[PDB]
């Protein structure tokens, strides 16, 4: 887990191994703080999300 | 208009209008000098007619 | 259980109860940050002091 690149890789570093290990990128993510009443939790993992640009300044939700 | 106007001068109205839901939702920078410079007893406690 | 009355009222026969009780599920989780210096370094060997 203590990997020095950026994907986690086996025995722990010791080698360098697969210099970028057969092209693997990990993923990003983003996190929303979305009031709970606007979404409704029913919604499958898979649904492709929109935002919103907000016209108001230094919001947080 | 100007019948407006003047209600809201002489009621005292629009006021404290800067900051609108609560504190927490604001990141930072939120200065809100407008509405007041400092409490002596505290929260102020909405009364309503 | 019961208890049998003289009088001539309606006999509550033997009566069963039965009642669920179901789980809660919690969770938790935090997070850190490590510089890549540190996890670079901890692999190399050290040559000078």
């Amino acid at each position: 887990l203590l990997a020095p690149g950026e994907v986690a890789v086996a025995g722990g570093g010791s080698g360098g191994g697969s210099f970028s290990w057969s092209g693997w990128r990990p993923p990003v993510f983003g996190d929303f703080l979305i009031h709970a009443s606007s979404f409704n939790n029913a919604e499958a993992t898979g649904t492709p999300l929109f935002q919103f640009k907000q016209s108001d300044p230094f919001s947080g939700v | 208009q100007q019948v407006n106007d003047y209600i809201k001068a002489k009621v005292g109205a629009q006021r404290n209008g800067t900051l609108l839901r609560d504190p927490r939702t604001y990141l930072a920078g939120m200065t809100n000098v407008n509405g007041a410079p400092g409490l002596c007893h505290g929260q102020q406690a909405t009364c309503e007619i | 259980p019961t208890i049998a009355h003289g009088d001539g009222r309606r006999p509550s026969k033997q009566r069963t109860f039965i009642v669920v009780k179901n789980c809660h599920k919690h969770h938790i989780s935090t997070e850190m940050e490590l510089s890549m210096l540190d996890l670079e370094i901890l692999h190399s060997i050290p040559e000078t002091p």
